[PDB]
């Protein structure tokens, strides 16, 4: 459960992400494919090569939804209903994978928001990604 | 894995009593039923819409016996699982694209199936030996992923 | 979330546990200790020997709590608040451990309810245990 | 662990630029902050009531340096993390009763700190190698649990 400080923290950090979210989306995927090679089992139809336009575009896609969730930090469940559906009934990604992308996303932000990646912001973002994960895997069964 | 001789005998004794055909079908069926997301790999199997649909599906039953067949073989090379499972590992990765977590879910389901079937015979310590076994197989099956 | 079906399945199967819940709770612990030894780091103060009265007593407590959640299947968050608080603030059991006990709780039931431990019941009990765990871990941070 | 000479170099070279003092105090403090339940082992450290209070706690800082110290010495035995941490592994089990999951959490915290610190320099490929190291260390540390 995200506290008021948490939502604040998240909104601030993401605020700084800005025009770079897509790029960070992409870099996080790249980091995930490399560190957790099992995650690639869900993207056999993609070119997983460095700077692949498929990864780039998907990066954007992920970023934007993250953005949308920060904007609806208060009503995530509702804001991501369509996405929870796609994942539960179409994609069917194993829930374990959500923790891997989350971590890679933290790593990416840490690397790019030095001043902003404080211990308290680190905590909030983690809790956030976790909340996002929960929502996306809530209709699995 | 780390199987004491007495864990190895316990594994082997019980396995002698198992009907791989039946247990195979039971474990695979239950997987598709308990973790429905796992159905993503079997869209050519037909109707998996309800539990009876899954459990009774001639295709699910046939596949299950194939999987437990490969597993039974692994139980005879408890010494070299990675070796025994290498080609299968490369296949699951490169052709099938099966996330290895699936292999752990199936191990857990299998342990429930053995508990279901053997009742009290599936003692706390017999279960501990089987947990080591299913983990080794899953590891063995994921070894060639890249 | 638990469906009407799940709820019927859970009340039905737990119904059968009846007066054995205590013994089944203890059994699940022992199974847990033997298969996942890292779980023992939380019970340094216990005699974990076979037929330890401590384990016996502990088994009843866990069982009584599960029985209490079945009784309040429509208000688990509230029925379990106290225990949620204890786990979150005092015991501070790492989340991953909940999945281990659940699994062992499932094994014990399987081993005791051949007739009721149907694919459908297995599925419902699994979802149930996941639900209880989620509650007990809701206040962690 | 199962590090490529190239992967070995990357780790080795990044590490040479690491201020263990600072990195260790930050890894351990972030751990106590992000995963508050880990504070169950440091009651005697004092005030961990706030991020500010954790990060400032010198008992924390000094334990962080002792932890990264040992980690640091371990990167010198990447071919035998198992034998390198055997006594620390028994200590953690038998004396400290630390759940090995904690080893995993720190590892991940450790990686976030390095990225935090080296920004650009901590590339996807350099992260990939560190990930193998943190997993290898946690595995060696859990190795003697029983
Ligand atoms: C942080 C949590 C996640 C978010 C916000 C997210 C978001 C998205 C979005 C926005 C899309 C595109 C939907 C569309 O095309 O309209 C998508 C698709 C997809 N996601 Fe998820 N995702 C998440 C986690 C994951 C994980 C962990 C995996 C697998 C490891 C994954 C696998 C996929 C796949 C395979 C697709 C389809 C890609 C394609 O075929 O173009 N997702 N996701
Ligand atoms: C104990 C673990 C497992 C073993 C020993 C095993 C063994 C096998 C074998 C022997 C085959 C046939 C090989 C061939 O076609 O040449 C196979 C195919 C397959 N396996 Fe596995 N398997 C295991 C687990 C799983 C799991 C858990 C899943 C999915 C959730 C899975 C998905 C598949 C699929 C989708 C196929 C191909 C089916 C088809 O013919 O279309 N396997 N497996
Ligand atoms: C759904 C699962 C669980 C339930 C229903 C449950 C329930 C309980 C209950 C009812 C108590 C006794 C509190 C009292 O004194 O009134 C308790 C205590 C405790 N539990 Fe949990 N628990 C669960 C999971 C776990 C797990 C997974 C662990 C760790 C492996 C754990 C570790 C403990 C410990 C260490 C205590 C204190 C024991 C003592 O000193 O007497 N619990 N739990
Ligand atoms: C990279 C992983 C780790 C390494 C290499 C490591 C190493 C060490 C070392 C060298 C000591 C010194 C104690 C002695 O030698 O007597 C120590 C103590 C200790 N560690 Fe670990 N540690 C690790 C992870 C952790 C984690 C994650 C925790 C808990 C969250 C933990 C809890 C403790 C505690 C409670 C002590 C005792 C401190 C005292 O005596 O006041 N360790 N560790």
């Amino acid at each position: 459960m995200l506290s008021p400080a948490d939502k604040t923290n998240v909104k601030a950090a993401w605020g700084k992400v800005g025009a770079h979210a897509g790029e960070y989306g992409a870099e996080a995927l790249e980091r995930m494919f490399l560190s957790f090679p099992t995650t690639k089992t869900y993207f056999p139809h993609f070119d997983l090569s460095h700077g692949s336009a498929q990864v780039k575009g998907h990066g954007k896609k992920v970023a934007d939804a993250l953005t949308n969730a920060v904007a609806h930090v208060d009503d995530m469940p509702n804001a991501l209903s369509a996405l929870s559906d796609l994942h539960a009934h179409k994609l069917r990604v194993d829930p374990v994978n959500f923790k891997l992308l989350s971590h890679c996303l933290l790593v990416t932000l840490a690397a790019h928001l030095p001043a902003e990646f404080t211990p308290a912001v680190h905590a909030s973002l983690d809790k956030f990604l976790a909340s996002v994960s929960t929502v996306l895997t809530s209709k699995f069964r | 894995v780390h199987l004491t001789p007495e864990e190895k005998s316990a594994v082997t004794a019980l396995w002698g009593k198992v009907n791989v055909d039946e247990v195979g079908g039971e474990a695979l069926g239950r997987l598709l039923v308990v973790y429905p997301w796992t159905q993503r790999f079997f869209e050519s199997f037909g109707d998996l819409s309800t539990p009876d649909a899954v459990m009774g599906n001639p295709k699910v039953k046939a596949h299950g016996k194939k999987v437990l067949g490969a597993f039974s073989d692994g139980l005879a090379h408890l010494d070299n699982l990675k070796g025994t499972f290498a080609t299968l590992s490369e296949l699951h990765c490169d052709k099938l694209h099966v996330d290895p977590e699936n292999f752990r879910l199936l191990g857990n389901v299998l342990v429930c199936v053995l508990a279901h079937h053997f009742g009290k015979e599936f003692t706390p310590p017999v279960q501990a030996a089987y947990q080591k076994v299913v983990a080794g197989v899953a590891n063995a099956l994921a070894h060639k992923y890249h």
